């Protein structure tokens, strides 16, 4: 019941909106009109300043 | 991969070494640059997640 | 002399293989005095390394090592073990110690509680009593030049860039854990010490199948590439004068685009198509001379798009960008002449893919104009050892789920016409959703997704996880379909692989005749398939069509001669009685008599499965009932069978109620 | 349907090629740590030349005049030049190379014959529907971007193998010059043209008995060494000489790159300062190429171009202070004493019964946790680049709510920002410390200040700028002794000590070019002073500044507590044992003074050039705010209109410089701990840390990064300037072929297309000439400058050093001016019209009896005004002249091409049936184009009038195809004429590419006869000429004298081995 | 020879290091012409052998009867 | 609390010298077209000084 | 939507984007002003009418 279920993604992100890959990965465009931009930005700066500390 | 691809050059983490995969991101070109153990570990992750789960 | 090679290389298996001409050097006459080097350990030790210095240091470091010149280590233990590893057997100790240790440490007696051993012991040092003594965290640039000085350098740390490591002692007292000289010789890791060193170039980078070896390489060509030697296989021609399977040699061709559609030569465009497989080439007989890759009708010659379809795609050598060609005779532009003009790189990869570990079902999506007629009509003439690898029979099309609704799922997007009072046609919402330029607005293929969605989702995916299981039941197939997360919601047991072919697909909607709705009708739904998908990784269909088509090439010429009595093998679920001796066809193995003689006595009969036997006949001459079966264990893995042997991939197998049986080995 | 399918097909040809479309600052961290050092030394062991004679129509060799037993091929005689009927030569750029490592960048091109528009539809051209068009208007980018990837193609040095004499008496026994390869059969044949015998009568055997004998071959070597390769020789063999002064103005540059291992040892040995010593061999050498060397210029170039990169980031440069930071962790002598803390201030002395502990207060306040010492050294490496990075402390290290003189604990607090803050590189450090102490205390007193904005309860950090320096902490006089004695005695104390600048002398000035910008050259500026140990075992003494300082600071606080009017709230204990903690803590023992006093910028010197990012400094201030730096800023470009930078670089800048927020508790327990070891001796620990960093080749390597950089972008400024109007001064070559109006799009594509050649060229995969792409590519220009607090603005503009590949880029424009035949273009215009007759001159070469001009009388000439007026009732039909006048369809006209192209589908129909029967004639001036040929052989009828109105139907507003000729072959034997008809004609010579004519033949009777070009081979065939003479501005010459090498290029760790 | 030379004497000696070297020396002789195979008599290469290009030279004319 | 200035001038330097080519288009060639679409209206321009 | 169709000048956000290199966290706080000002301003085709 419950695992045989998929979310209801209205607006995805436009396939033209990614990179080039690195390794797996493709990379958000940051002029892109999607949401989440600001998702990526926060990961982003967070991951940063993250491992920016020696604790 | 990308929040700790600045601080990151050649980190090593426990357990996991470093690696190196190509790029598509300089799309008039392609190059290989190597890979932080922190981004090695992401690397490791993005195919589980992306490929799904397996449940007995 | 020395030389480098671009693969990992040993002194036991790489005379098997031929490495030389393996990378295209005429060295068929037996000059016989290159002795290869076992390049195996040191990436071992590299990996093993990155652990506690940065990458960069550690190949600067290596590159200085002159491989001709021959050094060993010895592991030393830590300094509170050696005094009491001198203790027992005083007859090995080194005369640098101390006439005062010896003295104190030659007597028989335990000497556990002196002030004299301890104020020895506290005043012990040892790095006087061994001179190298590389340290603890060492900076290893020096060790390199420490380990060119001395024909042994000793150490206590395990991590080394260097030949052997060996052990100055029993094991007990730890912590966890000569060579014949030719005048040539070949091996990985180059060095720029030596006068005399080459660094076999010719191959590139990019294609360079391990990794390790590819970042050393990178970082090699980006620092004093000026005083490298790049030499080419003619230069290394010159200077001369059990058989694996998945690991086929493959090149690189060289062609362009001309026309001869004025009575006159005329060069366009250059081209490159990667990694196409030499076996292929050698099989079709292409050479240089001037081809027509189309022929009249307006559809390919076939061997043409299987070239292209074996391989991956084109590279334009004057923007080094991606290119997809046009299927279509459409005077935009199109190809009707090449020429071949050579070949550029001569490396060898693996064929068998990482996720590929078990034997279970494989779906690969695919673009909505993918050759998918004309691939199964090529797969249905596939004739190599008495045995069809992909017949037609177990192969699915994208809509065999999608022509099943009794609405005839089609006919239920063809409903999407009146979610808007302005369009209220089918015509007129094709004329709307695109700009009349055959690209589509952004907001009315947005809006037309919002609508098609919950269609996409609602019934698609239980009733294509209905028709999912349905084929589960019955046989291992290759399920293709668009868009995905079809296959991702449905939950599709199985490997899924993202492939796409070398072309341009829309042009393909665009020409074909007599699909149902409209012919903008498929190009909206193509967009709404690829909107419907992720955005992962296109990968290229030639890493599967490889696995396909090429190891039964190198079974062809390795068992052109035995007899089938001696080379056939067969694998399944087994049952032991009749009612209303009895066996289900599950893979079929074709290998050697050296391999089958060993595989006859591996444990087979371990697994376990639920199979389901009923009463109906087959259209097919012998008597065979379409038999179900469901595993209830685990999986099969692929390592099981071999290296050494091809196996048929996806089979649909055949010949009351349900049973519960294990299996075992079909001998020959 | 299908006009949308051939226009949706072009919208995906739509895509662009080249957009940088990611964000970028991880590639520049990337880049700023490591770069690609480029291919500078390439090899050559074929002959270098980039012309080639190719036949076009083979020679009747079957006929009844000539018997077969006279010509040689019949016999088969391996001839160096095609015996066709008619050669011409072609432009290929290596096809007789053993190359060492390709360009990727070869010059193809076919015979003209067939077609060569894709090198002219290459660039711009994007928006061509036909395969077989191309804009006039890109002609003139595209020739440009084609001599550029022609002369960046050839870009190798002769390298010289296998001299042997001959046993054929053909020459004067001369040794001839081999080369590898498969075979080497035709290499000779084609190599010497001399060399072969004279049998017959025809036009190449009465060309080759006219030469010389003795100039085959070799005649000169340059041997050093016995039973050794001989270093130079000269050959006489054949060649381009175009291509000959290329790779000699590249010999040149890379020559004068060249250096001396005894310097090299001497430069490495005083950038080590001694303590690493390094060996140069003292023998006869063989001969060597280090390239390592290049001028001030070129640094300071490069070193403004990444400065200029890394701006307002932090990100590309926080790695960099990590990357110094390990590496003087490696390096550096010191550790944690980690028990100092806790064995002093074991002493101190107090009852149980106080409720509060000072010394458990700041002993638990503070944590060493040896993560602090990362801190530590990246705070020392700051010194550095106090230009772009400003390390500051953060707010959460501040008291954060103003504190409380008698709150014991933010007391401690203030002790740990006056020891830390006197180590970072803020300039405003002084009243940090000032306003720190006056947040303190407020309500005890205040103070005269500035505003009611920053009053004394305005927080510390918010001051950080001149200006918002208080004239309280100004003039010491504002404060009086009976307000606040305590303000007065903390602010002389600032005042008078607090540290002074200095300097160390790093450098090396014979081989680095000294990269700081706004300081002397091989310099370095301290924030601290630094007097250096004569001893070698070191020791403790309390005699230097950070002591003196700590001390002092230690003092107020023993007056604050001493101050018991102000501060009578504590039960004498607690006062007694404050009293003593400080002073115990004054007399702590510590080695890091006397470490960042002697030691510290001793090391710091030697580290200094081995870096990937060169050192950049702005000078320090004490106090003095009028000399206080406000900004720094580089510029790319000049503003408006005006040309000197001098005048652009002030209202044209980008201000660079960042923060660094590092933390003051890491700072001030790194310098309140700190030990060496306890048997250290300084050279002997220095002899064994320093000695592996010097066995590095990257720090030579990042210079020809440098030179490819300076060329790269005079190349594209003397680029650019052809192609628009700039303020460089430019001596422009390929005015008569028309060009475009260009723009800021059109330059600035264009310097990315010769960017992205650049890049594929010299192997360079990250980042090249890339920052300059940002702005307006037109009015280029590098600069930078900075400016103190009093509008004092200083600045330096370096000089842009000339380019040997813009130098050979020129050449190559000034050879295309009279060689422009070779690469497939004709000067001048065209004339169509209707030419009958039996005449064999050739089109490419028209009698003048035939052409017209401007001047010639009766004809007209068509404006803007073009009306056409049908005739009706039989009338003629007529089109209206620019001057007015009403002309019919008839006589000698003159178009500009463009007014065709405008209306190209109207005026076929109106004028196709005129210019193909009546008498009419059209001149199209379009100064340049492309061309090809179609042969026909005379004896027959011919009629080119389906190709011309092929090209006169396929002609397009946006595109135009190549220009169809017709020309006879030339032939033997006297023949039968026939008549043909002839329609374009040319108006200009242009057999500058025909090679020769019947060359088996004896003579040649009919059609377009032409000898070998005697003006070409000079040297053999002029016995007065000298060997090295060039006529290069004219012709080409195709054989000369040419240099080979045979250095070698050994790495420079097994040129100096330096081997303790 | 310096990894060859030494191997005499540790060949003799009856110890895996050698006292006697030609290497571990201080005097760098970063020069050091060794003669060898890789130059002729007269300062060319050999990567094609002296005899062979000889008759490649005397074979790059030549001349055959006609039919 | 921070010297944010060095910050503050280097964007808005970025931030004024660029390759907008907008104002360049806005001055010389918008009012050429515009005169051309004004009298091919439904309804006439109809402005106030 | 005429002068959209018949203006040749088109807009690109790229240009900006390229400029300003958006994520680049100095003083690691609340935000930098280039990230401040690219949020705030949004470079994004959304629409132009």
């Amino acid at each position: 019941q419950e695992y045989t279920q998929s979310p209801e993604i209205k607006v995805p992100i436009p396939q033209k909106d990614w990179t080039g890959p690195i390794g797996e990965i493709r990379i958000l465009k940051d002029t892109t009109s999607s949401i989440a931009r600001y998702l990526y930005r926060t990961w982003y700066l967070a991951a940063a300043r993250m491992a920016a500390q020696p604790r | 991969h990308e929040g700790v691809a600045s601080s990151s050059i050649g980190k090593p983490f426990m357990g996991v070494p470093a690696s190196i995969v190509n790029d598509e991101s300089v799309v008039g070109v392609r190059a290989a640059r190597p890979i932080s153990g922190m981004q090695n570990m992401i690397q490791h992750l993005s195919k589980l997640y992306k490929r799904g789960f397996s449940y007995r | 002399a020395y030389i480098a090679v671009p693969a990992v290389v040993d002194s036991r298996s790489s005379e098997a293989i031929g490495l030389l001409e393996s990378f295209g050097v005429d060295a068929g006459s037996d000059a016989n005095d290159v002795s290869y080097q076992d390049h195996d350990y040191v990436v071992d030790q590299l990996q093993y390394m990155l652990d506690g210095y940065e990458a960069g240091d550690v190949i600067d470091a290596l590159v200085y090592r002159n491989w001709l010149h021959h050094s060993v280590y010895c592991l030393l233990p830590p300094k509170s073990q050696l005094l009491e590893y001198w203790k027992s057997n005083p007859s090995v100790i080194p005369d640098n110690v101390d006439r005062r240790l010896r003295k104190r440490l030659m007597l028989k007696k335990d000497l556990r509680k002196d002030d004299e051993y301890n104020q020895l012991a506290r005043a012990f040092k040892i790095s006087d009593v061994y001179a190298p003594l590389i340290s603890s965290t060492t900076s290893p640039m020096t060790m390199i030049q420490n380990l060119n000085q001395g024909e042994i350098v000793y150490t206590t740390t395990d991590r080394v860039i260097g030949a052997r490591v060996l052990l100055y002692a029993p094991r007990k007292y730890y912590a966890s854990t000569r060579v014949p000289h030719s005048r040539f010789n070949v091996g990985t890791f180059p060095s720029i010490a030596t006068p005399k060193c080459s660094v076999m170039s010719g191959v590139d980078i990019e294609s360079i199948p391990n990794e390790f070896i590819k970042l050393f390489y990178q970082r090699v060509k980006s620092i004093h590439a000026n005083i490298l030697n790049d030499i080419s296989p003619q230069i290394v021609s010159d200077m001369i004068n059990h058989v694996d399977v998945y690991r086929v040699d493959v090149v690189n061709v060289l062609f362009e685009v001309v026309d001869v559609a004025d009575g006159l030569r005329s060069v366009s465009r250059k081209l490159i198509m990667h990694t196409v497989p030499v076996c292929i080439l050698e099989l079709l007989g292409i050479e240089i001379a001037d081809y027509c890759i189309r022929q009249e009708d307006g559809m390919f010659t076939d061997w043409f798009l299987l070239l292209t379809m074996l391989s991956d795609g084109l590279t334009d050598r004057r923007t080094h960008c991606q290119y997809l060609i046009n299927p279509s005779s459409m005077p935009p532009d199109v190809i009707l002449n090449i020429s071949i003009t050579g070949f550029i790189n001569r490396h060898t990869i693996d064929v068998m893919p990482d996720v590929y570990d078990f034997i279970k079902p494989i779906g690969a999506v695919l673009p909505k104009g993918s050759f998918k007629s004309t691939i199964m009509r090529v797969l249905d003439s596939i004739s190599v050892l008495g045995v069809k690898i992909m017949p037609r029979a177990h192969v699915v099309d994208s809509d065999e789920v999608g022509e099943q609704m009794e609405p005839t799922f089609e006919h239920a997007v063809m409903e999407i016409y009146k979610g808007i009072a302005g369009v209220d046609s089918l015509d007129d919402l094709t004329k709307w959703v695109l700009n009349s330029d055959l690209v589509p607005h952004d907001d009315r293929l947005g809006q037309l997704f919002q609508a098609f969605l919950p269609l996409a989702k609602d019934l698609l995916a239980p009733m294509a996880r209905q028709f999912y299981d349905n084929s589960m039941s019955e046989g291992r197939l290759l399920t293709f379909a668009h868009a995905d997360s079809e296959l991702l919601n449905a939950n599709y047991f199985g490997h899924l692989l993202r492939l796409k072919i070398p072309y341009i697909t829309e042009v393909n909607l665009m020409i074909r005749k007599n699909r149902e709705g409209g012919e903008l009708f498929q190009l909206v739904l193509s967009y709404l398939y690829k909107m419907y998908a992720t955005s992962a990784q296109p990968k290229w269909f030639g890493s599967l069509l490889r696995l396909l088509i090429c190891p039964w090439l190198h079974m062809e010429k390795l068992i052109g001669e035995a007899d089938p009595a001696s080379t056939s093998a067969e694998i399944g679920w087994h049952v032991p009685r009749e009612q209303l001796d009895g066996f289900i066809p599950y893979v079929s193995i074709r290998a050697p008599r050296l391999v089958i003689e060993e595989l006859m006595e591996k444990n087979w009969g371990q697994y376990h499965a639920q199979v389901i036997v009923t009463d109906q006949l087959v259209v097919g001459e012998p008597r065979r009932v379409s038999a179900k079966a469901v595993i209830k264990g685990n999986h099969l893995p692929v390592k099981l069978i071999s290296r050494f042997a091809c196996f048929t991939l996806t089979s649909k197998y055949e010949m009351g109620a349900a049973y519960n049986a294990r299996l075992a080995f079909r001998s020959d | 349907i299908q006009r949308h399918i051939t226009e949706f097909i072009s919208s995906w040809q739509n895509h662009p090629i080249v957009q940088v479309s990611a964000d970028v600052e991880n590639r520049k961290t990337a880049q700023l740590l490591h770069a690609d050092t480029p291919r500078l030394v390439t090899w050559d062991a074929g002959l270098c030349t980039s012309f080639k004679i190719v036949p076009i129509v083979p020679a009747q060799v079957p006929q009844d005049v000539l018997a077969y037993t006279f010509f040689t091929s019949s016999y088969a005689i391996q001839s160096p030049f095609p015996e066709a009927a008619v050669s011409r030569i072609v432009v290929h750029t290596r096809w007789a190379s053993n190359v060492d490592f390709d360009r990727d960048s070869s010059v193809i091109m076919a015979p003209p014959t067939e077609n060569n528009i894709h090198l002219f539809k290459q660039l711009l051209n994007t928006e061509t529907l036909s395969v077989r068009g191309a804009n006039p208007l890109m002609f003139r980018a595209n020739v440009l971007h084609m001599l550029l990837e022609f002369v960046l193609d050839n870009l190798y040095l002769n390298r010289h193998t296998g001299f042997s004499q001959d046993h054929t008496p053909f020459t004067e026994g001369a040794n001839l010059r081999s080369l590898p390869g498969p075979d080497a059969e035709k290499w000779y044949s084609i190599m010497y043209p001399t060399r072969m015998g004279t049998p017959n009568v025809s036009k190449i055997c009465n060309f080759v008995a006219s030469c010389v004998r003795n100039r085959v071959g070799r005649f000169d070597r340059a041997q050093m060494m016995n039973g050794a390769m001989s270093e130079w020789v000269d050959v006489f063999e054949t060649s381009d000489a175009l291509t000959v002064s290329i790779r000699g103005r590249w010999m040149a540059r890379l020559a004068r790159m060249n250096i001396n291992p005894t310097e090299i040892e001497w430069a490495l040995t005083e950038c080590a300062q001694g303590y690493v010593t390094v060996t140069s061999p003292y023998a006869p050498s063989v001969n060597r190429l280090m390239p390592y060397r290049i001028s001030n210029a070129e640094r300071q170039i490069s070193q403004i171009i990444r400065v200029m990169n890394i701006g307002n980031n932090a990100t590309v440069i926080q790695p960099v202070l990590q990357d110094i930071s390990v590496l003087l962790q490696r390096i550096s002598p010191l550790q944690i004493d980690p028990t100092i803390i806790s064995n002093t201030m074991s002493t101190v002395s107090e009852s149980t019964t106080q409720t509060l502990s000072p010394a458990s207060s700041i002993l638990g306040k503070l944590r060493p946790s040896n993560s602090d010492f990362s801190s530590f050294r990246v705070a020392l490496a700051g010194w550095l680049y106090n230009g772009v990075v400003t390390t500051v402390i953060d707010d959460s290290s501040y008291p954060k709510d103003g504190g409380s003189v008698t709150s014991l604990e933010n007391l401690w607090d203030f002790f740990i920002l006056a020891l830390a803050l006197p180590l970072t590189t803020d300039p405003c450090a002084p009243v940090k410390a000032f306003m720190t102490l006056a947040n303190m205390m407020v309500g005890f007193e205040t103070i005269p200040m500035d505003n009611q904005i920053y009053t004394q309860s305005r927080r510390a950090s918010a001051f950080s700028t001149p200006h918002t320096w208080p004239r309280c902490f100004m003039n010491i006089q504002l404060i009086s002794p009976i307000d606040a004695p305590i303000l007065r005695q903390w602010a002389e104390i600032i005042h008078r000590y607090w540290p002074n600048p200095s300097q160390i002398r790093y450098g090396t000035p014979n081989v680095f070019g000294s990269a700081n910008l706004f300081t002397p050259p091989e310099v370095l500026l301290l924030p601290i002073d630094h007097q250096p140990a004569n001893v070698t075992t070191p020791t403790l003494d309390f005699t230097n500044e950070l002591t003196n300082w700590r001390a002092r600071v230690c003092e107020l606080m023993k007056n604050l507590v001493d101050n018991q009017r102000y501060q009578p709230g504590w039960t004498q204990s607690l006062v007694s044992s404050m009293r003593g903690t400080l002073g115990k803590l004054k007399l702590i023992k510590s080695m890091t003074p006397m470490y960042l006093q002697q030691l510290a910028p001793v090391e710091l010197a030697v580290i200094a050039p081995m870096l990937p990012f060169p050192p950049f400094q702005v000078p320090y201030v004490r106090l003095d705010r009028d000399r206080v730096p406000t900004m720094v800023g580089v510029t790319r470009q000049s503003r408006d209109t005006i040309t000197q930078p001098a005048l652009s670089l002030s209202t044209t800048n980008t201000t660079v410089g960042v923060p660094l927020a590092l933390d003051a508790r890491a700072i001030t327990v790194a310098l309140l701990s700190g030990k060496y070891p306890p048997d250290l001796v300084t050279n002997v620990w220095y002899a064994d840390a320093i000695y592996p960093m010097y066995a590095d080749t990257e720090v030579f390597s990042n210079l020809q990064r440098d030179v490819i950089t300076c060329e790269a972008v005079q190349t594209l400024v003397t680029l650019v300037a052809q192609i628009s109007e700039t303020q460089y001064p430019v001596d422009r070559y390929l005015d008569w072929i028309p060009s475009l109006r260009a723009s800021a799009a059109t330059a600035a594509t264009f310097a990315e297309w010769v960017n992205t050649s650049m890049k594929t060229a010299f192997d360079l995969s990250d980042m090249l000439l890339e920052p300059l792409l940002s702005g307006d590519p037109r009015m280029t220009q590098l600069a930078i400058q900075y400016q103190q607090y009093n509008g004092r603005t200083f600045n330096v503009i370096p000089e842009m050093p000339g380019s040997v590949i813009a130098d050979c880029v020129q050449l190559t424009a000034e050879v295309f001016n009279h060689e422009y035949n070779l690469f497939g273009i004709a000067r001048g215009d065209i004339i169509i019209g209707r030419v009958q007759s039996t005449h064999l001159w050739s089109p490419l070469a028209p009698p003048p009896d035939l052409v017209f001009d401007r001047d010639t009388p009766g004809v007209h000439i068509f404006g803007r005004d073009c009306r056409i007026s049908f005739g009706m009732n039989g009338a003629a039909p007529m089109i209206r002249d620019e001057t007015g006048m009403m002309v019919p369809f008839e006589g000698n006209w003159i178009f500009p091409l463009a007014l065709w192209q405008m209306n190209t589908r109207y005026f076929n129909q109106q004028f196709d049936a005129w210019i193909k029967t009546g008498e009419l004639r059209i001149r199209i001036e379009m100064g340049a184009y492309p061309y090809m040929l179609h042969y026909y052989d005379p004896r027959q009828y011919a009629n080119a009038w389906n190709l011309t109105s092929a090209w006169l139907e396929e002609i397009t507003p946006t595109s135009i195809p190549s220009v169809p000729f017709m020309v006879p072959i030339s032939s033997d034997h006297d023949i039968s004429s026939a008549p043909a008809v002839q329609y374009i004609i040319s108006t200009e010579y242009n057999d500058r590419s025909l090679f020769c004519t019947n060359s088996s033949s004896p003579q040649t009777i009919a059609g377009p006869d032409k000898h070998i070009p005697v003006e070409r081979y000079n040297i053999l065939t002029n016995p007065d000429a000298p060997p090295t003479q060039i006529q290069l501005p004219e012709v080409v010459d195709l054989y000369n004298v040419v240099t080979r090498y045979a250095y070698e290029t050994p790495p420079i760790t097994a040129v100096v081995m330096g081997v303790p | 020879e310096a990894d060859d030379a030494t191997k005499k004497q540790a060949k003799d000696t009856e110890k895996a290091k050698a006292q006697v070297t030609y290497s571990d020396t201080g005097i760098n002789n970063a020069n050091e012409l060794s003669r060898s195979g890789n130059v002729d008599n007269e300062g060319g290469s050999n990567q094609k052998p002296m005899s062979t290009r000889i008759a490649e030279a005397t074979s790059a004319i030549v001349s055959k009867h006609p039919a």
